[PDB]
RNA sequence: GACCACGGGUGACGGGGAAUCAGGGUUCGAUUCCGGAGAGGGAGCCUGAGAAACGGCUACCACAUCCAAGGAAGGCAGCAGGCGCGCAAAUUACCCACUCCCGACCCGGGGAGGUAGUGACGAAAAAUAACAAUACAGGACUCUUUCGAGGCCCUGUAAUUGGAAUGAGUCCACUUUAAAUCCUUUAACGAGGAUCCAUUGGAGGGCAAGUCUGGUGCCAGCAGCCGCGGUAAUUCCAGCUCCAAU
């Protein structure tokens, strides 16, 4: 009954943090998203 | 119809009076009962000892087994219903361990899936349960 | 250097204290604050006075530099100026010395003086030792 | 009972319909205009055009014949005049609740620096004052959000300590200098 | 005394006043301001102009300090600090220099006051990066609208370097200060991935984002409301990318 608490988070793999590089901070990334969303089709 | 008379103001002041004693926002709060009753007592926080765990069957259309802990406030004593919010702190937290219990929302009302159950889980041994569950912290050895 | 320049502002002679109270400004281009020596100094040489009966205090510099305004007092007498100066102002340039005992000390001496009665001194010696 | 202050206020007020479209657009465009940081000196500046905006109702409202009315009127053109945001040709009580926002933003130290061409960008501004490079009245500002009077308006130039205007050294010049001199040696 | 007495409750000291806003208004008022009350409780009192006073005393009630057992000596809801209740609040610091106060009186005292230590508790002002020509994808234009070429500004590329600029922190000095630190300057240092790595929650709506890839398979969970979960889940747990505030 209480034994299933967390289960799918123990079987799925725990997979790395992928190196990506740092994104702008601050006025430059405000003035980046104004020069340039998410359109996975 | 209304009054309308300009020497009527006592009327309106307690027509409104006599009357706002019957919406459940106002009577609730000035009646003092409700203070009273929540096992609260007025807190938006408690320190209770964890007493036992339990698993709490969802509402109609849902079918799942909540994780819900039965805790006794230092305050007052009153056993209540307490679910643990995120998965996996369910095995985070142990028994004879002394929590902090804070709201589920809908000002003292039950949220979700989970009946009569309006608590929630944090601070587990004096470190907090979402930094256990993003493994920030741990329990102490 | 020929660089740092020395302006005063509000000069007034008070001699019921027997002084000069002015405000003095100091035009640095590309320096920091001059030393304080050096600002009486300067001020006693263009003043035609000796630098001993000038005190200067309260030397704030504006944002960015350049600019520092504070306080300057022309005693006309080296004993009227001792007469009436705060002591620490005093102690700045090697006029007078403080007490070193502590606050803390002597708040415990008057309490033993206190309990104490007829002789005050008696208590003062055994706890001095 | 301490001597202190105790007084501040609020400049900014979030909007009450936040993370609208239309708005959002609109304040990303203004950011990207004047080179803003972000979001709240919008909530400011439009404050502040806002409050007087209400002084300007609570005046019209008032009786003709007021000296109160054309002391306060009088008085707060003078101020957006000195400041800029409206014309002095315009002087008139009801002009004044045709103000812009965009208008205000056009009388900023950074966007005046930028129009007057100390800098290739906005963002240049920004950065060489933030660097304490631009100075007014032989006085050093590093505020990019500092307020220039139409008055003081020809009287921005580099600061005769900076290497831009003065041309004293830097860090990095120094450094390869002295590299250079290290190496010829 | 029905124009609400008498009574009770209050998680009530009052008010000058605070949040919010078409307007009318709804709540909060110990707080640092002006008055009242209290010094565990309510009793009492001598001096003093002014006490029914608690950093005065007496007695009683709980608590409790020392005792040589014959007594003595008590009230930190004063400043720190401690214990107990608690989700919920600071250093057993320095000084009378600023503010004023007391005293025979300029010279002494003040946990009143000022300063420092903690302080994401609130209110601001604010760094975390700007440019160049290269190659490409290109955008805005000019001749022509024919294969299209050429010329000025702008966007993107852990692709190329660079020039000058800059603090965050080392840090001799100066300055402020009763004596000290930061703040305001100045010497020498100090940026290349400038790694000197900004974060909290989501990707159905309200309110801005994914019909991206996996694990799980109405179990875990998520989920403020509907609801999302029987194998190819846009809501569950992971990776990438976008959304808000900073």
């Amino acid at each position: 009954s209480l034994a299933r608490a967390g289960k799918v988070r123990g079987q799925t793999p725990k997979v790395a943090k992928q190196e990506k590089k740092k994104k702008k901070t601050g006025r430059a990334k405000r003035r980046m998203q104004y020069n340039r969303p998410n359109a996975n089709s | 119809g209304k009054c309308r008379g300009l020497r009527t103001a006592r009327k309106l002041r307690s027509h409104r009076r006599d009357q706002k004693w019957h919406d459940k926002q106002y009577k609730k709060a000035h009646l003092g009962t409700a203070l009273k009753a929540n096992p609260f007592g007025g807190a938006s926080h408690a320190k209770g000892i964890v007493l036992e765990k339990v698993g709490v069957e969802a509402k109609q259309p849902n079918s799942a087994i909540r994780k819900c802990v039965r805790v006794q406030l230092i305050k007052n004593g009153k056993k209540i219903t307490a679910f643990v919010p995120n998965d996996g702190c369910l095995n985070f937290i142990e028994e004879n361990d002394e929590v902090l219990v804070a709201g589920f929302g809908r000002k003292g009302h039950a949220v979700g899936d989970i009946p009569g159950v309006r608590f929630k889980v944090v601070k587990v041994a004096n470190v907090s349960l979402l930094a256990l569950y993003k493994g920030k912290k741990e329990r102490p050895r | 250097n020929d660089t740092v320049t020395i302006r005063t502002r509000k000069f007034m002679t008070n001699r019921l204290l027997q002084r000069k109270q002015m405000v003095i400004d100091v035009l640095h281009p590309g320096k920091a604050t001059v030393p304080k020596t050096e600002i009486r100094e300067k001020l006693a040489k263009m003043y035609k006075t000796t630098p001993d009966v000038i005190f200067v205090f309260g030397f704030r510099t504006h944002f960015g530099g350049g600019k520092t305004t504070g306080f300057g007092m022309i005693y006309d007498s080296l004993d009227y100026a001792k007469k009436n100066e705060p002591k620490h102002r005093l102690a700045r340039h090697g006029l007078y010395e403080k007490k070193k005992t502590s606050r803390k000390q002597r708040k415990e001496r008057k309490n033993r003086m206190k309990k104490v009665r007829g002789t005050a001194k008696a208590n003062v010696g055994a706890g001095k030792k | 009972p301490v001597a202190r202050s105790w007084v501040c206020r609020k400049t900014y007020v979030t909007p009450r319909r936040p993370f609208e479209k239309s708005r959002l657009d609109q304040e990303l465009k203004l950011i990207g205009e004047y080179g803003l940081r972000n979001k709240r000196e919008v909530w400011r500046v439009k404050f502040t055009l806002a409050k007087i905006r209400k002084a300007a109702r609570e005046l019209l409202t008032l009786d003709e014949k007021d000296p109160r009315r054309l002391f306060e009127g009088n008085a707060l053109l003078r101020r957006l005049v000195r400041i800029g945001v409206l014309d002095e040709g315009k002087m008139k009580l009801d002009y004044i609740l045709g103000l812009k926002i965009e208008d205000f933003l056009e009388r900023r130290l950074q966007t005046q620096v930028f129009k007057l061409g100390l800098a290739k960008s906005i963002h240049h501004a920004r950065v060489l004052i933030r660097q304490r490079h631009i100075r007014v009245r032989k006085q050093v500002v590093n505020i990019p959000s500092f307020i220039v009077r139409l008055d003081s308006q020809k009287h921005i130039d580099f600061s005769l300590r900076s290497p831009y205007g003065g041309g004293r050294p830097g860090r990095v010049k120094r450094k390869n200098a002295k590299k250079g001199q290290g190496g010829a040696g």
